[PDB]
């Protein structure tokens, strides 16, 4: 998902003036057009997050016992020391991306160090509107996915979580992949050890190796550059003799200021117009990689693939979803 | 047979009364309906000019002076129809997705058995049939869902003569005091036999590994062949 | 008498899957589900 953004068409092209709220009526439907694609977009995001994550019909737990054959999920089970019980690997990924948006911005700080580009852009029209799933919620139906996966396997997926222990589990998994179930409960030691040292390696190679983990960064600074962008065109004059429109109001009379009123509404209507349609056209690439999300949900976590590459390098074995800021982390077990 | 036509019996009911989908091509209908709207609504507007009606301007203005204001509504009516093809071009790549994704199913779902997981609806899909809808299709997606469990007490491999026996494609379970191979998504209980299961190393690896017997039906029948040899021998020998 | 009501989301009804150390569930029984899905064109 992305960032759900709201524009006051009239404040931010005719900020509390009333002449030029009159001469932008002359326009049309422009600003119902723009809030009904915004509002489109808020509701395609908070879509997206129910496809990829509500993915369960029951918020499925671990036995407060957490022997699993061997295998260590501590990383990636929730954590109860954390007011949002969140694993240590989406404590992780919460930590290092940082977003730059609503909180409470309500009551705008006092203009202590100038105003932050947030405090800015709230001030002409430019709102956010919160997720309609916390990241509590998030990370309870990755938790509840998790719990399925390693208490039931895939059964939970295709009706009723059925138990199995994990080492049987992963006899199945074996199967799947062409491997006799008798190689691993004779290897089960070795594979368990395994996966315990690739899952410690996680930790380092998600966050130093980048690679991957900058999609999520570049999300959320494209959403911010944007709206930096929108928010700073209110400077330009568009060959008005001012950019602000109480200096063109206080300083000429109706019949000559009225010609650069529509200059500057002309200017701020193509801007919020390029906005909107940069954000249709970002928000349809981040529902394409939504959808992906939730397929890999589906046909990596919910059960194993024999797709090539579709759940990692190597024969799927099985893969666990992580949240992150406005984004899943899919960890693939997978057999080389 | 019976629970397949309660299904689609149901079905009759269910596309039409719990709403969620269907909504999907009334969606599509009322976006284009709305724009097309918008587009010839955005006609009565004068963008600056002195009236929305190009006539007027050129009845009551002089070329030179009414070629402003037809420049005005030039420029208003030329931005609407860009806008309007910009977003009719953005929900085209948007149809041709779930287009695509529409094919895709087709093609894996109805002519085919599709593995991939909630691909083909929730749970083991068995087949699917396409209806045409107006500007959709609706796929009637048939599943396999596993209802009625019970829960046994489970063992990796079984040890019987120093040796690990592991179901050929099944799993062990024991219902309390007896030990059986199933199939691992239905219930059909068998007894273990060197026919259902396969022998690798012996009982010192497994991690919980359980012992039973594991029959031999060659050795029994050759006993039992025996045992009707020497009857038929005492019949006439003794 | 009816009102309207703010409330927090339920995310689903919380099952704890019992899973035992060395313990299966196996169906004895099914059923034939015949789901729908709506695709624009
Ligand atoms: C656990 O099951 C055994 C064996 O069940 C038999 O084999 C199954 C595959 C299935 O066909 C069952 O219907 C069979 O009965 C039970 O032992 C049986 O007990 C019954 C009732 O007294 C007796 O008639 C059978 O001969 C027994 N079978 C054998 C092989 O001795 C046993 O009672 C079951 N235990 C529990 C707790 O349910
Ligand atoms: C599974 O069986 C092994 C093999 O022992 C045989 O079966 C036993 C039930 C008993 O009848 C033995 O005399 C048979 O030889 C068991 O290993 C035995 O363990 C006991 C207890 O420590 C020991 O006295 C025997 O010497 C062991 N037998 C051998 C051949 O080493 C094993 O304990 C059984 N496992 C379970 C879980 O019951
Ligand atoms: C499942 O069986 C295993 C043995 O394979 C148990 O593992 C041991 O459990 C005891 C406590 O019951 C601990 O003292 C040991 O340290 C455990 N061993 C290992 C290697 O961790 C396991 O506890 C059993 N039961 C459950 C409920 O998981
Ligand atoms: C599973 O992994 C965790 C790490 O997530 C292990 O916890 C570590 O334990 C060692 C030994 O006591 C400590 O030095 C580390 O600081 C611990 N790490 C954390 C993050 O707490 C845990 O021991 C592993 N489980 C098993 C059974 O080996
Ligand atoms: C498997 O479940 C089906 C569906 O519930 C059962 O079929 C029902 O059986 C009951 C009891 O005899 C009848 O009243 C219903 O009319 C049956 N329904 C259908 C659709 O045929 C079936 O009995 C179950 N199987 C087992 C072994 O218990
Ligand atoms: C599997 O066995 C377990 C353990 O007896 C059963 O789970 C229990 O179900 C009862 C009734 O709802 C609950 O009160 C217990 O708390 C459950 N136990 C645990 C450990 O959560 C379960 O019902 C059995 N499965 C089937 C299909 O009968």
């Amino acid at each position: 998902s992305m960032t759900k953004t709201s524009v006051d068409c009239t404040m931010y092209i005719c900020g509390d003036s009333t002449e030029c709220s009159n001469l932008l009526l002359q326009y049309g439907s422009f600003c119902t057009q723009l809030k009904r694609a915004l509002t489109g977009i808020a509701v395609e995001q908070d879509k997206n997050t129910q496809e990829v994550f509500a993915q369960v019909k029951q918020i499925y737990k671990t036995p407060p016992i957490k022997y699993f054959g061997g295998f260590n999920f501590s990383q990636i089970l929730p954590d109860p020391s954390k007011p949002s019980k969140r694993s240590f690997i989406e404590d992780l990924l919460f930590n290092k991306v940082t977003l730059a948006f609503i909180k409470q911005y309500g009551d705008c700080l006092g203009d202590i160090a100038a105003r932050d580009l947030i405090c800015a852009q709230k001030f002409n029209g430019l709102t956010v509107l919160p997720p309609l799933l916390t990241d509590e919620m998030i990370a309870q139906y990755t938790s509840a996915l998790l719990a399925g996966t390693i208490t039931s396997g895939w059964t939970f997926g295709a009706g009723a979580a059925l138990q199995i222990p994990f080492a049987m589990q992963m006899a199945y998994r074996f199967n799947g992949i062409g491997v006799t179930q008798n190689v691993l409960y004779e290897n089960q030691k070795l594979i368990a050890n395994q996966f315990n040292s690739a899952i410690g390696k996680i930790q380092d190679s998600l966050f130093s190796t980048a690679s991957a983990l900058g999609k999520l960064q570049d999300v959320v600074n494209h959403n911010a550059q944007a709206l930096n962008t929108l928010v700073k065109q209110l400077s330009s004059k568009f060959g008005a003799i001012s950019s602000v429109l109480n200096d063109i109001l206080s300083r000429l009379d109706p019949p000559e200021a009225e010609v650069q009123i529509d200059r500057l509404i002309t200017g701020r209507l193509q801007s919020l117009q390029t906005y909107v349609t940069q954000q249709l056209i970002r928000a349809a690439e981040i529902r394409a990689s939504a959808n992906l999300a939730a397929t890999k949900m589906s046909e990596c976590v919910l059960g194993q693939s024999k797709r090539v590459d579709f759940c990692g390098k190597g024969y799927h074995l099985m893969s666990f979803p992580q949240s992150a800021p406005h984004g899943v982390v899919f960890l693939h077990v997978t057999y080389v | 047979a019976n629970q397949f036509n309660s299904a689609i019996g149901k079905i009759q009911d269910s596309l039409f009364s719990t709403a969620s989908a269907l909504g999907k091509l009334q969606d599509v209908v009322n976006h284009n309906a709305q724009a097309l709207n918008t587009l010839v609504k955005q006609l009565s507007s004068k963008f600056g000019a002195i009236s929305s009606v190009l006539n007027d301007i050129l009845s009551r203005l002089d070329p030179p002076e009414a070629e402003v204001q037809i420049d005005r509504l030039i420029t208003g009516r030329l931005q609407s129809l860009q806008t309007y093809v910009t977003q009719q071009l953005i929900r085209a790549a948007e149809i041709r997705a779930s287009a695509n994704l529409a094919a895709t199913k087709m093609s894996e779902c109805v002519l085919g058995q599709s593995k991939r997981v909630d691909f083909c609806g929730k749970g083991y899909h068995l087949m699917s049939f396409p209806q045409s809808a107006p500007h959709g299709v609706v796929f009637l997606h048939v599943t396999y869902v596993p209802a009625q469990e019970k829960n046994f007490t489970t063992a990796p491999a079984i040890c019987h003569d120093g040796k690990a026996h592991f179901p050929r494609e099944g799993v062990f379970v024991s219902n309390g005091t007896h030990w059986f191979v199933t199939q691992r998504n239905f219930y059909e209980p068998q007894i273990i036999t060197t026919d259902n299961t396969f022998v690798s190393g012996n009982c010192d690896v497994v991690i919980g590994i359980v012992n039973n017997t594991v029959y031999d039906p060659l050795q029994l029948e050759l006993d039992s062949f025996k045992e009707e040899l020497d009857k038929y021998f005492k019949n006439h020998t003794s | 008498s009816q009102s309207i009501i703010a409330y927090t989301m339920s995310l689903g009804a919380e099952n704890s899957v019992a899973y035992s150390n060395n313990s299966i569930a196996i169906p004895t029984n099914f059923t034939i589900s015949v789901t729908t899905e709506i695709l624009p064109v």
